[PDB]
């Protein structure tokens, strides 16, 4: 295997019919990271739903494995997964409409794959609450023009007095947005590392992906290496071949420039016109929807 | 009774419920008061997303309590716009978008001034006042751009 097989035109997950929410999440979660690999390896039990086995086998052998070895997956495979999803949650547009990654993850991880909650959170000595991701929510006016994800997490946690019951191995954070026409911050600095030490009643995590969207189309950024420059951008529908009977062509491109913007301070990014942000880095800083964090495997010290 | 729904925008809607009411019924009340469709709505209480098949009493929700609301990013689609050379540009749009703001989007992504753009779909030049839906332009359909 290697990196060179994952990079280029006709690479990644092939989009088809408003599927970018699915293609980009999968890409974020499985293209390079291994934090949720157990989810694909866990044997069928009594408690598991009817579609479990074939869901897991489709996800493992027709999607993740071909992605990792060939760098490409057909939209037909994704379409089979969307069909299962629609079998579980009917009349919700799983085969037709662009939806929220949150809903995809909930159906897949709660209903079909009997998946242990990734987050256990305690609010002010209450009993813990289970979820797969965390939503940043607070008021802006006092705060800085371009915050880091660190700061957002802190402020959101304090705003509702939360703590981790135990340290997560996979932390998916949703950025503070309110529909298409509203972003709390024009730019947000995605911290490469998260110190959660002061958020556990009683220590580190690393950023491996960022799921972005401007208004309706999801795209992905992925950190494949500890190197500053080790970033990829993925787009399930970067090009099209044919017309109505035609089809989409996904692309995975390298965006080292990202590593350079994340060496700068937020105050430097703020004083910088988004039109002067080179390459795909603009989309990262401006269109971030989910930051995904994992227990450090890529780095040293 | 009286609860408070708090939005990221900063607005704090005040609502009249009964402790055994469904999260569904509420989203309908919120739609009446803010126009936001229920399928876009996400109720969150104490960092916990509230499911619609459940009731309020079970989330420990009593009067004067405050839930959070944020919106899902749903609908809309991508279309492809090709020049005569073959160069492709992708665009995030909605069916209700007019051709005018589509041209605006082309300028935000590529720099090209809107009144220098000629859009064609199915052989028809596209008029600024009309929407993509009016030209029956669906997901992943391709428009052509020529420069005057």
């Amino acid at each position: 295997m290697g990196l060179e097989v994952m990079v280029g035109k006709k690479k990644g997950i092939q989009g088809h019919y408003n599927s970018s929410y699915l293609d980009s999440t999968l890409f974020c979660l499985f293209s390079f990271s291994s934090v949720l690999d157990t989810v694909l390896l866990r044997p069928r039990s009594k408690t598991d739903v009817e579609y479990y086995k074939e869901t897991q086998e489709l996800l493992r052998t027709e999607i993740v494995n071909p992605l990792r070895i060939h760098g490409y997956v057909c939209a037909t495979k994704i379409m089979k997964l969307r069909r299962i999803l629609e079998k579980v949650e009917a009349a919700s547009g799983f085969t037709s409409e662009e939806k929220d990654p949150e809903e995809f993850l909930n159906i897949l991880f709660h209903h079909i794959l009997r998946v242990d909650p990734l987050l256990r959170l305690r609010s002010a000595g209450q009993k813990v609450q289970d979820c797969y991701f965390y939503q940043i929510f607070m008021d802006k006016k006092d705060k800085v023009m371009v915050p880091t994800s660190q700061q957002l997490l802190e402020w959101s946690f304090i705003n509702s007095d939360l703590k981790f019951a135990e340290a997560p191995s996979c932390l998916i954070i949703q950025m503070p947005r309110f529909g298409k026409d509203f972003k709390m911050f024009n730019k947000i600095f995605p911290s490469l590392e998260l110190d959660i030490t002061d958020l556990l009643d009683d220590q580190q995590m690393e950023l491996f992906a960022v799921l972005c969207i401007e208004t309706s189309h999801y795209v992905a950024f992925v950190k494949y290496g500890s190197a500053d420059s080790a970033w990829l951008f993925f787009d399930s529908m970067a090009d099209r071949d044919g017309g109505q009977n035609g089809f989409n062509i996904p692309q995975v491109s390298r965006c080292p420039e990202v590593g350079e913007y994340l060496k700068m301070t937020p105050e430097e990014l703020h004083a910088l016109d988004p039109k002067n942000i080179q390459g795909y880095a603009r989309r990262l800083l401006c269109d971030a929807y989910m930051c995904m964090y994992q227990s450090p495997t890529m780095s040293l010290y | 009774m009286q609860i408070f729904v708090k939005t990221l925008t900063g607005k704090t809607i005040t609502l009249e419920v009964e402790p055994s009411d469904t999260i569904e019924n509420v989203k309908a009340k919120i739609q009446d008061k803010e126009g936001i469709p229920p399928d876009q709505q996400r109720l969150i209480f104490a960092g916990k997303q509230l499911e619609d098949g459940r009731t309020l009493s079970d989330y420990n929700i009593q009067k004067e309590s405050t839930l959070h609301l944020v919106l899902r990013l749903r609908g809309g689609m991508q279309i492809f716009v090709k020049t005569l050379t073959g160069k492709t540009i992708t665009l995030e749009v909605e069916p209700s978008d007019t051709i005018e703001n589509v041209k605006a989007k082309i300028q935000d992504k590529e720099g090209i001034p809107p009144d220098q753009q000629r859009l064609i779909f199915a052989g028809k030049q596209l008029e600024d006042g009309r929407t993509l839906s009016d030209y029956n332009i669906q997901k992943e359909s391709t428009l052509h751009l020529v420069l005057r």
